[PDB]
RNA sequence: UCAUAGGAUAUGAGAAGGCAGACCCGGGGAACUGAAACAUCUAAGUACCCGGAGGAAGAGAAAGCAAAUGCGAUUCCCUGA
RNA sequence: GACCGAUAGUGAACCAGUACCGUGAGGGAAAGGUGAAAAGCACCCCGGAAGGGGAGUGAAAGAGAUCCUGAAACCGUGUGCCUACAAGUAGUCAGAGCCCGUUAACGGGUGAUGGCGUGCCUUUUGUAGAAUGAACCGGCGAGUUACGAUCUCGUGCAAGGUUAAGCAGAAGAUGCGGAGCCGCAGCGAAAGCGAGUCUGAAUAGGGCGCAUGAGUACGUGGUCGUAGACCCGAAACCAGGUGA
RNA sequence: UGUGGGUAGGGGUGAAAUGCCAAUCGAACCUGGAGAUAGCUGGUUCUCUCCGAAAUAGCUUUAGGGCUAGCCUCAAGGUAA
RNA sequence: UUAUCCUUGGGAGUCAGACUGCGAGUGAUAAGAUCCGUAGUCGAAAGGGAAACAGCCCAGACCGCCAGCUAAGGUCCCAAAG
RNA sequence: GAACAGUGGUAGGAGAGCGUUCUAAGGGCUGUGAAGCCAGACCGGAAGGACUGGUGGAGCGCUUAGAAGUGAGAAUGCCGGUAUGAGUAGCGAAAGAGGGGUGAGAAUCCCCUCCACCGAAUGCCUAAGGUUUCCUGAGGAAGGCUCGUCCGCUCAGGGUUAG
RNA sequence: AUAGGCCCAGGCGACUGUUUAGCAAAAACACAGGUCUCUGCGAAGCCGUAAGGCGAAGUAUAGGGGCUGACGCCUGCCCGG
RNA sequence: GUCCUAAGGUAGCGAAAUUCCUUGUCGGGUAAGUUCCGACCCGCACGAAAGGCGCAACGAUCUGGGCACUGUCUCAACGAGAGACUCGGUGAAAUUAUAGUACCUGUGAAGAUGCAGGUUACCCGCGACAGGACGGAAAGACCCCGUGGAGCUUUACUGCAGCCUGAUAUUGAAUGUUGGUAAUUGACCUUCUAACCCGCCGCCCUUAUCGGGCGGGGAGACAGUGUCAGGUGGGCAGUUUGACUGGGGCGGUCGCCUCCUAAAAGGUAACGGAGGCGCCCAAAGGUUCCCUCAGAAUGGUUGGAAAUCAUUCGCAGAGUGUAAAGGCACAAGGGAGCUUGACUGCGAGACCUACAAGUCGAGCAGGGACGAAAGUCGGGCUUAGUGAUCCGGUGGUUCCGCAUG
């Protein structure tokens, strides 16, 4: 029984994901420090009590709770709010 | 009794 | 064995040393010494005895 | 027979007060021009040994006190 | 040449060989196996062969142990671990 | 002797390292039971004998040597029910008829005919499997024990718990034996400090601890480790021998 | 071709086929190391009850093996998360 | 409304999956093909239906009954019911 | 005891039990019949347990606890027995026939007659090897591929002589 | 009864021999012949730890090893590896 | 002619025991010839002692063709004997889950005596035949797999024997000669004899081609042997020689980053589709301050399609060290000044995750850079640019240091 030859391919990598996007709902209560969200670039903004960090993660500066907002036309922002204390 | 057998190389 | 993965012992250093002259006293804390009767001359050999 | 312990294990691990497992960190001999400060700073720290690890070994250091 | 080698004779409850499928002290000494392969390493100075025993053998009366107010031949058991 | 009881226990309960196998080194079986006592069946009969049937002996001879018991497979004789138009993993549920009569039960045997229904095991995504294993019956045949570890449960004692060897003592219990072991304190690579300690210049922060207290000895059980380690099975390797 | 002999296994012997060396030969036979090792195949014996998977990820000289995680179970807690 | 969930500890097994529907790749928009995603069933699930038929449709067997109602699928005869 | 709910299951976890041998302590049974074995229409949710009768002819239950060589249907498992195939394949190169005899019995043993086969052997001698198989008398269970009065077989005796 | 079939032509091996006991008898092996090469004798080569041996009671016209394979005609080039 | 080589295959033979294409082509033989013989030569891949080409004789050799001959065949017939068959005697075996064991079409682990639906079939044998029971026999030799063996190879690895070579001991005496050291020690050559050697001769032990002694002779501090050392060394030994894989081999791949596949969280496979990485930058880093890009049109010396200049239009059609994606014009793009935070100690809390690792981080302290200050700064727009442990090196060190220092 023949077998024809067969050739190769030149493709077959791919990175690790790197399981980015929101850690946090909008409206749960965050402690200082939780990462809010993951990206490369600022597709999200650091809003009110928000921070960026060098790989622009987006986390949260004090303890509150999270809110994910508009921020102009085109933009959007995550900001971190007190509780009512 | 075969030389190589059944279903042979 | 991890079958055959690297085992975590052998992943990890060896840390420190260890001294022949190391010294380890019996220790005695304070609450121990309540339970002697008052004016007493609390001894290693009397404690061990 | 009395069992042994495993002294490559014994060369390398610690019992805490509560019987956890303390440990180096590997990544810790040598390459520290491709190791980051922060990183440096942190192998540089002792850590424990993970649940799932401990259930693995636990037994190969028994004897230890 | 002396002599020695060699030869002859006499005397010897002199040796020889066996045997415990054991234990003991020596000479020589594997490999499978484990290491998830393998060579250092292990198995193991084991099995086996050889020599020598003795009722036991071997060791033994400090060119020792230690680091005390020290101990006081060796062997073996417990422990150290 | 909380060892074996004739496939066990020695290979060997017996004339066994025999018989038998192999040139040899070497391998290596099977095979126990009359009865309390031989009282081991005088005599008669069929038969050449074997073997029987009587008669005797004996508690028993259907204990007569192939001799305690005497299962199963397997082989027969007899016969209650069924069976020569039927398509069958063989049963099961339904069911007349016929034959019986019990541990007396809404009983037993057989089964015309009707419905349903592709053994068991192993291994598989999936096996009625046209995959594997078993002829049948019987016997034998596989997670054990020791010493350590750990957890649960139990018991004793409890900030303590416990002895080993040894000595005495039934090969015993037990008494003695505190050397030793674990625990009551941790942190640190270590010196060391100590309810703290390490890092650090730090009265910072952080790690591990304390505060937030239970262990230890023994036993049963689960699991692990070292041992052949649940049982059976290679091809091979090495050592010392036996063979032209 | 007879008789008597010689060579022995990490070895003999071979007018060479890896042939032959006691019906055994790419390394004889016997015993022992030895219950070698076997991530492989087969097998693993009474009953009922409660609960009840997986056939995935990661890493692996790994791919029909293993380890940790996932999923099962038993206990004790927390408790209502 | 429901009764799970978490922690710690003891004990596992599993790491060959299958088909079906739906969303993709590979293939020839072949395969009872292969490889993912997602739901189901089988696996480890007997019963009824689909003639027979692991994976489809209906549906989860603690036992007994010569009671009743239904599901899918059916109701001329085989074969229960027009 | 009520109610309510639940009770398919492989790997596997957990629980509760059945039975086997042995031991200890109670308590018993048994020659007026133990264990084992055979039979039955009995009992328990299962493992299993009784009762009755027969066989058997001397040992054995029960309770509680302990200890295990503790349960078999599968291993092309080991050993033994016995089937199936089956009254089947086979009965191993070859010339016998008849008469007589012996005998419980005769194709098969003995005798006779003719016939047939070997004859550089299928004859005579003798190695090695075997070891009594040799001779005589008696025998017929097994051996002999049938039979058997026969035999290389069984039992008794006997038999091998060297300057 | 017993007692060559023969011929024409080609491949391979010159020939008689030998071989896979038990699936191969051959074109394979051997062979006489060729050639290369080693060996001055306690030879070289070979067996053996060694002693001792074979070689050989031989001595270069001899001995060992490699390749070729009667005979005939022949056997070119390359010493970089 | 040119390139290359150590040299480019001579003689002879050639579709061959060698020729894939191939039944090459032509001729012969036959009615017809993939075979055979003779020629030819595009020799896939003959070729000169792993000999080339011939070759009488020889062959249980292989190949092609003839004569003779025939049951080889057309095409089979009859006969003899041995079995088979019947009776009498004797009496195995392999196999075997239990079987009351039809057929067709279908179904199903995809090829059914046994399942479904049909069709057919009274019960029991005997002689025959082999279609099926995936018949029996032998745990498939092929193939794959096992981190299983064994035999064999070598420029696989590591060893060992053997062999060669040196030092040193056994091992001494002279002589010159030539190196450090003006008189002392090494190296070298030659000579000696007395160790050692003799598989030389005579004598003796002694009836002895062993051995020993004695005396000659030869050789000689060499050889041999011991210890140590280097070289050589498949002669021999132990072993290794990966995995994935639409079977294996061969090809390709193996870690990291980016995108798509990926089903609008995250994750998600294939030997699916595309690309990158194993760095670079002393500024291309930090900060303060200032800024705006591509391209086009029009004008203008050299000067063009396009150099520099000017105007106008101009969400970016540019740039962002580098792949891609996500971002970026209050710039993250461009320019300039000053700098070294491309800091030390850390770190609430998070993300990611089997583990090992990986990521983000406000904030605190120390001491700084830039800034008037606010403040920013623990490298770079973000996401690759990397590698555990063991072992070893280097620097530091209020640590240990086997009686004590
Ligand atoms: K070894
Ligand atoms: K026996
Ligand atoms: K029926
Ligand atoms: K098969
Ligand atoms: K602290
Ligand atoms: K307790
Ligand atoms: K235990
Ligand atoms: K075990
Ligand atoms: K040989
Ligand atoms: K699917
Ligand atoms: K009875
Ligand atoms: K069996
Ligand atoms: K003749
Ligand atoms: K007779
Ligand atoms: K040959
Ligand atoms: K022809
Ligand atoms: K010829
Ligand atoms: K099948
Ligand atoms: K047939
Ligand atoms: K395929
Ligand atoms: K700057
Ligand atoms: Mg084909
Ligand atoms: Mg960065
Ligand atoms: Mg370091
Ligand atoms: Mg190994
Ligand atoms: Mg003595
Ligand atoms: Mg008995
Ligand atoms: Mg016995
Ligand atoms: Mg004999
Ligand atoms: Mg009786
Ligand atoms: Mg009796
Ligand atoms: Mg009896
Ligand atoms: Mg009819
Ligand atoms: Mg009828
Ligand atoms: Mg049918
Ligand atoms: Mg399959
Ligand atoms: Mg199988
Ligand atoms: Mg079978
Ligand atoms: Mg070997
Ligand atoms: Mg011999
Ligand atoms: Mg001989
Ligand atoms: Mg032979
Ligand atoms: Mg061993
Ligand atoms: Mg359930
Ligand atoms: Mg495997
Ligand atoms: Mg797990
Ligand atoms: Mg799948
Ligand atoms: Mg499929
Ligand atoms: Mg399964
Ligand atoms: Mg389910
Ligand atoms: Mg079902
Ligand atoms: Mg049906
Ligand atoms: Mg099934
Ligand atoms: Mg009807
Ligand atoms: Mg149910
Ligand atoms: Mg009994
Ligand atoms: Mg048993
Ligand atoms: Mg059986
Ligand atoms: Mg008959
Ligand atoms: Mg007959
Ligand atoms: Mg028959
Ligand atoms: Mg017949
Ligand atoms: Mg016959
Ligand atoms: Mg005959
Ligand atoms: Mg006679
Ligand atoms: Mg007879
Ligand atoms: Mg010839
Ligand atoms: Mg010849
Ligand atoms: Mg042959
Ligand atoms: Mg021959
Ligand atoms: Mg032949
Ligand atoms: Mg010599
Ligand atoms: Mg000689
Ligand atoms: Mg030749
Ligand atoms: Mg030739
Ligand atoms: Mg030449
Ligand atoms: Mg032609
Ligand atoms: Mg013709
Ligand atoms: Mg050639
Ligand atoms: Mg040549
Ligand atoms: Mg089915
Ligand atoms: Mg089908
Ligand atoms: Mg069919
Ligand atoms: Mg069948
Ligand atoms: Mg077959
Ligand atoms: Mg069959
Ligand atoms: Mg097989
Ligand atoms: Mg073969
Ligand atoms: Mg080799
Ligand atoms: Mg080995
Ligand atoms: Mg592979
Ligand atoms: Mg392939
Ligand atoms: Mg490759
Ligand atoms: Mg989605
Ligand atoms: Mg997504
Ligand atoms: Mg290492
Ligand atoms: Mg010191």
């Amino acid at each position: 029984a023949s077998k024809k030859g067969v050739g190769s391919t030149k493709n077959g990598r791919d990175s690790e994901a790197k399981r980015l996007g929101a850690k946090r709902a909008d409206g749960q209560f965050v402690t200082g420090g939780s990462i809010l969200y993951r990206q490369r670039g600022t597709k999200i903004y650091p809003g009110e009590n928000v921070g960026r960090g060098g790989d622009d993660t987006l986390f949260a500066k004090i303890d509150g709770t999270v809110k994910f907002e508009r921020f102009g036309r085109d933009r959007k922002k995550v900001s971190v709010y007190p509780v009512a204390q | 009794r075969l030389a190589l057998g059944d279903r042979a190389p | 064995f991890e079958g055959g993965q690297m085992p975590l012992f052998q992943r990890l250093p060896k840390r420190g040393f260890t001294n022949i002259n190391r010294k380890e006293y019996a220790v005695v804390n304070l609450d121990k010494l309540n339970g002697f009767a008052e004016g007493t001359e609390v001894t290693p050999e009397l404690l061990l005895e | 027979p009395k069992m042994k312990t495993h002294r490559g294990s014994a060369k390398r691990f610690k019992k805490t007060g509560s019987g956890k497992l303390k440990r180096s960190h590997a990544y810790t001999s040598h390459l520290f021009a491709n190791k980051s400060q922060k990183q440096k700073r942190k192998l540089r720290k002792s850590a424990v040994v993970s649940a799932g690890d401990f259930k693995r070994i636990k037994q190969m250091l028994a004897n230890i006190k």
